[PDB]
């Protein structure tokens, strides 16, 4: 099984926060229909060969699986406001962060809360931030436990 | 002293695989696992192997809880789902983290993490709440993807300083400086940093641009605010309106009114300018010209001036012609040479006054000529040339006494008093000035929608759309001959759909006016080439504007900067520097045409050109039609 899905949930606030990170060693695809007030978070993977895999359904959102031949399609309805963000860039190792909206890459992270924020539009330049000072954090001198001294 | 410790010692040292030894004989040891592990990984990640990078962080995990008690419980945390990928709970772990030299460090991470995904602002907050780390570079790229250009500016100046950071701040200096509209600042920057040629252009290498028109056309807010409260105050708009209300001149106007069918040639013909032929050529080409026929007028005109080069009159009206087209330097040309030829023809001065000051040009000199031969004359029976030549320079008061004289009724006088009556606030009797011209006038197209927007000024948008819509849902108008006269006509009403959102109906109407036959006149298609422009079609725009190139004759200025426009809009730089230099090729000082120009060359990656066209511009200019986006793939 080349293809992962892990679910992190917490609390912030006093409110919900999931998180559903998916990885896979090739490139495959999620998109974000909207059909009519009802977001379908619609993923297409390759798959190569994969048994009955059993759909659960969650607190924040709901898992389909759709297998045909040597294909793999994954729909994700939410209860809340979902977005969508593509960290396949390392950002502990580069300097100039590209950008999260892409539709195809092998890393995809998908983020429901319920206190979130329309997109808003902005008039500027989409620059690639450079961050030249922290480019590999480590921790510093410890004692024999873990506090500084 | 320990183990981790003496590790840890050599490996801020630069010294890495004595480091990683010291780590895995402390891990092996059992002393602080989890930050040995992550700092192992880390080391490991110096070196290329992703492999062990890998083992190491997942090995990680594992001995996390054994240290549950520890202030930096957090900052662990974080670094940990830092590398896996794990980024939102990282940047939520991430600020529970209060330990001294580690708040700054986090904050940093933090702002990266909000910079990946797009909130701008936070990570401004973050970067700003740091003072360990300098970060001007990142604030100044930051406030650009914002908006917040004068902050940028001041960012990234501050960050020009330092030797490591040069090209790309002053890369992003320019290209924001460019966005902004001062050029003389940005070429006087480049010209104080490299003394080379070659090194100059590569500042403008460093990003690739894109140009695109401004989203400030399409929106209806701003239209609706400068269309129902500030129509008549603009110069372009002022001048405009009075070209079109103007009057032709003839010889005789007893001789012509027998050869116009208009209802209304005693008000659009004049004989104050002190052969036969002559007179009837004048007839037929000013009937042409009225009965919404411009361009045939303009070329019959233009042919018949070869054969009778002195003509006062001759000259006024092909200078008419091209202004009510929008080709304003041989309006001037023309209009000049009216006056030259007849001095006592001021209507033709003040017109080329004022097509001189639409394109960029000195004329005190016209008006000092102007103002003496006013002083000596006879007589001055004309006196609304007098109080229009004060039009030109910004300076109202002086046509307050024409609101109060003994006067004839034309559609010019209504037009100025109006104009002379809005630019004093006096806004009550602009609506009766307005009321009188549409009464004058009743089938016309611009005196509709002047009274309109008039008569409904005081509103909302949702009322005046809404009172658009009834009002011309019981108007008809025959689409395929009324929009054939001057260029402002059209684009007015372009713009009164737009407010209303209408303009997808009347382009259905309109196509399927076009599917019913073949053949047929410029007007109608030059209205769907612009409504297109402005319902975001670019592809049929574009293909109409070339028909008209290559099939009927638009080489006019106005035609191809319009062409240029969808084409941008249509994804074709190529194409928009050819259109756009054949329309700068007349109008030589346009100062919308350059800017493109510029960017287009940036875009094709030709800087040679680019800085010629950005040499030759104000420190102080928005262009209206153009801007650029940066293309990151």
């Amino acid at each position: 099984m080349a293809f992962e899905l892990v679910l992190n949930t917490g609390r912030e606030n006093n409110q919900a926060f999931a998180v559903l990170h998916a990885s896979n060693d090739l490139e495959f695809t999620c998109q974000k229909f909207i059909t009519e007030a009802k977001v379908h978070f619609e993923c297409d993977i390759v798959g190569m060969v994969d048994n009955k895999l059993k759909d659960q359904s969650f607190s924040a959102f709901d898992l389909k699986f759709i297998q045909e031949a040597q294909k793999i399609k994954m729909i994700i309805l939410p209860k809340i406001q979902a977005r969508m963000f593509d960290t396949s860039q390392n950002i502990y190792i580069d300097k100039e962060l590209s950008s999260s909206s892409s539709h195809k890459s092998k890393a995809f992270t998908f983020i429901f809360t319920p206190e979130l924020a329309p997109i808003k539009d902005y008039d500027g330049l989409d620059f690639n931030i450079n961050f030249p000072h922290e480019s590999l954090p480590y921790v510093g001198a410890l004692d024999l436990n873990s506090d500084p001294v | 002293l320990s183990n981790y410790n003496l590790g840890v010692s050599q490996m801020n040292e630069n010294k890495f695989q004595e480091a990683f030894e010291s780590f895995k004989k402390a891990i092996a040891n059992g002393e602080n696992q989890s930050v040995a592990a992550i700092n192992a990984a880390v080391c490991a990640l110096k070196l290329n192997d992703k492999e062990k990078f890998r083992y190491y962080i997942d090995l990680a995990q594992v001995y996390l809880p054994k240290e549950g008690k520890s202030k930096l419980y957090d900052y662990y945390l974080s670094l940990i789902n830092y590398y896996k990928g794990y980024y939102p709970e990282a940047l939520q772990m991430l600020q529970r983290t209060d330990m001294e030299p580690y708040s700054d460090v986090a904050k940093y991470l933090s702002a990266k993490i909000y910079a990946k995904m797009d909130f701008d602002s936070k990570a401004i907050q973050q970067l700003n709440s740091q003072g360990n780390f300098e970060s001007s570079l990142s604030l100044g790229l930051l406030y650009a993807r914002i908006g917040e250009y004068a902050k940028a500016k001041v960012a990234l100046s501050t960050a020009m300083k330092i030797e490591r950071d040069f090209n790309q701040s002053l890369a992003a200096l320019t290209l924001v400086d460019i966005k902004t509209g001062n050029y003389q600042d940005m070429l006087a920057r480049l010209q104080n940093s490299y003394d080379n040629d070659k090194d100059r252009y590569k500042i403008l290498d460093a990003y690739k641009i894109q140009v695109r028109l401004n989203k400030d056309l399409f929106n209806i807010a701003v239209a609706q605010n400068s269309f129902s409260k500030d129509l008549l105050k603009k110069q372009k708009d002022q001048f405009d309106l009075l070209f079109y209300f103007a009057p032709y001149q003839v010889f005789d106007s007893k001789q012509a009114a027998l050869y116009i069918k208009k209802a209304n040639v005693t008000d659009f013909v004049d004989d104050s300018a002190d052969l036969s032929s002559t007179n009837v050529k004048i007839a037929n080409i000013i009937n042409y010209a009225l009965n919404q026929k411009l361009r045939l007028a303009n070329q019959e005109f233009q042919k018949l001036i070869k054969d009778y080069p002195e003509h006062s009159i001759l000259h006024y009206n092909l200078a008419l012609t091209y202004a009510q087209m929008q080709n304003y330097e041989l309006a001037y040309k023309h209009f000049s040479s009216s006056y030259h030829l007849n001095p006592k023809n001021y209507l033709a001065g003040a017109f080329a006054m004022f097509c001189a000051k639409l394109i960029d040009i000195d004329t005190t000199k016209l008006y000092n000529e102007i103002l003496d031969n006013i002083a000596a004359d006879s007589n001055f029976k004309a006196n609304m040339q007098k109080s229009m030549l004060f039009l030109v320079n910004n300076n109202y008061i002086s046509m307050l006494p024409y609101l109060d004289e003994t006067k004839k009724d034309t559609p010019l006088s209504l037009i100025f008093e109006a104009i002379v009556a809005k630019n004093n606030n006096l806004n009550n009797q602009v609506d009766v000035k307005i009321a009188k011209l549409r009464s004058e006038l009743p089938e016309d197209i611009l005196a509709n929608i002047l009274y309109f927007n008039s008569l409904n000024s005081n509103l909302n948008i949702k009322e005046y759309a809404q009172n658009a819509q009834i009002h011309f849902k019981n108007l008809k108008l025959d689409y395929r001959s009324v929009f054939g006269g001057p260029n402002i006509a059209r684009e007015f009403y372009v713009n009164l759909m737009h407010i209303a959102g209408l303009l997808n109906l009347e382009r259905q109407k309109i196509k399927e006016l076009i599917n019913v036959s073949g053949a047929k006149d410029e007007g109608i298609l030059q209205t769907l080439a612009y409504l297109d422009i402005f319902a975001q079609q670019y592809e049929e725009a574009y293909a109409l504007y070339n028909s008209l190139i290559d099939d009927y004759g638009a080489k006019d200025t106005k035609t191809l900067f319009l062409a240029a426009v969808a084409a941008i809009g249509a994804n074709n730089p190529n194409s928009a520097i050819a259109l756009l230099q054949l329309s700068k090729l007349t109008d030589k000082n346009n100062k919308e045409s350059k800017a493109a120009l510029g960017m287009l060359y940036q875009e094709v990656k030709n800087y040679e050109a680019a800085i010629s066209q950005y040499k030759t511009l104000p420190n102080n200019f928005k262009s209206e039609f153009f801007t650029f986006d940066i293309n990151n793939n």
